[PDB]
């Protein structure tokens, strides 16, 4: 059994409490998801998607949180509650950036967090995984300097129970793409927030959210510059990220090998 | 050369105990595990299942028996549940709980099955995407000097051998990579032994696949011997 003793908060994926692993001692992040108890028991999608994520642990990739256990519970004739047990970082990004010595830099903290960040992001993409909901609430960082991506692929789990526009790429929700480049956009959005320490193109409905973007950046439609806080190559790159067309757009792998080192 | 490290890791995470009969189990004996395994096998064949379904199921069944005492009377219900979950993991059209029960002559009920499923998956910590020997056969196959024609024949024979090992205690001792090696080796030998010009990958394949696996080629020859003997008992049937 696990026992809770905090709450990282109310996230896109519900309440994320916090417990201890009795014998192991370590801290654990507990999430949950309600799924339908059909006549075929555990819904296929849930068994499969969940298991695809436990599998990932096999790689031991440091820039990604470890789903350590999973436990289903509720057995009402019509619902099941699946408890996701994760690896716990104490401080996420948002808290970790505030802290930072004004003006909140240098770069050999950013440059290397943008590196750790892009690694865990290419890995996922290697395993045919998209994050789609990439946030600094997520991007946890250990009291040791290791960034560890946060709540991946869970979009396809929470489809039931679900039934912040701050970071979504132009593809969403203008359509619903759920492509892989969607993460390369929200990298540029988080990329800047490292500097300014908060969201360019944040707030409001898809209209404004997507309107705000055509301010800077300029398939089409029918409605309505750089402004950099220190680097050129960081702009040369962050604009390759924040390209409109996802096809002619940067890759987490490409990115990691850009002159920006 | 790279993603195999991960298959070798995963495989090790989902490893059953070779001592579960003595240390965990009280009612259940090997003889029964075989009765159930070969039942499971005949269901998969009858139903034209994806080839990976059976071995994965037995993976579940050995890993669960390694953590839970089961009553010899609930054993067929555990086989059934393992096929149910394996099928969900490897099939476009998974088996229905109703159709599994039909193969038990309805001695169980979808409700029993669905209860087990939650047990089995929870005891396995939802670690269901396990490595079967088929994952390796295909890895091995892709590093081998063989025309596709030969590759598909070797693949048929090895899958035979694998199924055969699954109904047998071998499967508990040897990890899927071993099981797949010995099988490929056995397959490719016998095939070349019949057609000496052909199937030339037979040559030093044991050592070659040990290189791939990173292990001792003695075990692989030991493991292989076992498969070939175990196949000698399979004519009898």
């Amino acid at each position: 059994r696990y026992e809770p003793v905090a709450e990282i908060g109310v996230g896109a994926y519900g309440t994320v409490y916090k417990a201890r692993d009795p014998h192991s001692g370590h801290f654990v992040a507990l999430k949950s998801v309600r799924v339908p108890n059909g006549e075929e028991g555990l819904p296929i999608s849930t068994v499969r998607e969940v298991a695809l994520l436990r599998r990932l642990e096999a790689f031991e990739h440091p820039n990604v949180v470890r789903l350590m256990d999973v436990c289903a519970t509720s057995r009402t004739d019509r619902e099941i509650k699946v408890t996701l047990v994760f690896e716990h970082v104490d401080q996420d990004l948002r808290t970790y950036l505030d802290k930072a010595p004004p003006p909140g830099l240098p770069a050999e903290t950013i440059k290397d967090l943008m590196r750790q960040f892009l690694r865990g992001l290419d890995f996922l993409h290697a395993n045919c995984i998209v994050h789609r909901d990439l946030k600094p609430e997520n991007i946890l960082v250990t009291s040791g300097g290791t960034v560890k991506l946060a709540d991946f692929g869970l979009a396809r789990i929470y489809s039931y129970q679900m039934a912040t526009l701050w970071y979504r790429a132009p593809e969403v929700l203008l359509q619903s793409t759920y492509a892989t480049p969607v993460d390369m956009w929200s990298v540029g959005c988080i990329f800047a927030e490292m500097f300014r320490r908060k969201p360019l193109f944040c707030g409001n409905s898809e209209a404004d959210q997507l309107g705000k973007i055509f301010d800077l950046i300029g398939w089409p439609r029918d409605v309505s510059s750089v402004v950099p806080e220190m680097e050129e190559s960081g702009a040369q790159l962050l604009l390759e990220m924040l390209t409109f067309n996802p096809h002619k757009r940067i890759s987490a792998f490409r990115a990691l090998q850009h002159s920006y080192l | 050369d790279r993603v195999l490290r991960a298959m070798l890791k995963a495989e090790e995470t989902c490893a059953p105990s070779v001592s579960y009969f003595k240390c965990v189990q009280k009612e259940v004996l090997p003889s029964m595990r075989k009765i159930v395994a070969t039942w499971m096998l005949e269901v998969c064949e009858e139903q034209k299942c994806e080839e990976e379904v059976f071995p994965l199921a037995m993976n579940y069944l050995d890993r669960f028996l390694s953590l839970e005492p089961v009553k010899k009377s609930r054993l067929q219900l555990l086989g059934a549940t393992c096929m149910f979950v394996a099928s969900k993991m490897k099939e476009t059209i998974p088996l229905t709980a109703e159709k599994l029960c039909i193969y038990t002559d309805n001695s169980i009920r979808p409700e029993e099955l669905l209860q087990m499923e939650l047990l089995l998956v929870n005891k396995l910590k939802w670690n269901l995407a396990a490595m079967t020997p088929h994952d390796f056969i295909e890895h091995f196959l892709s590093k081998m000097p063989e025309a596709e024609e030969n590759k598909q024949i070797i693949r048929k024979h090895a899958q035979t051998f694998v199924a055969l090992c699954a109904t047998d205690v071998k499967f508990i001792s040897n990890p899927p990579s071993m099981v797949a090696a010995g099988s490929v080796v056995a397959a490719v030998q016998g095939l070349n032994l019949r057609s000496p010009n052909n199937f030339l990958s037979y040559y030093r394949l044991t050592r070659f696949l040990s290189r791939v696996i990173k292990c001792d080629p003695d075990c692989l020859r030991a493991c292989q011997e076992q498969i070939e003997a175990l196949l000698e008992s399979s004519l009898r049937q």
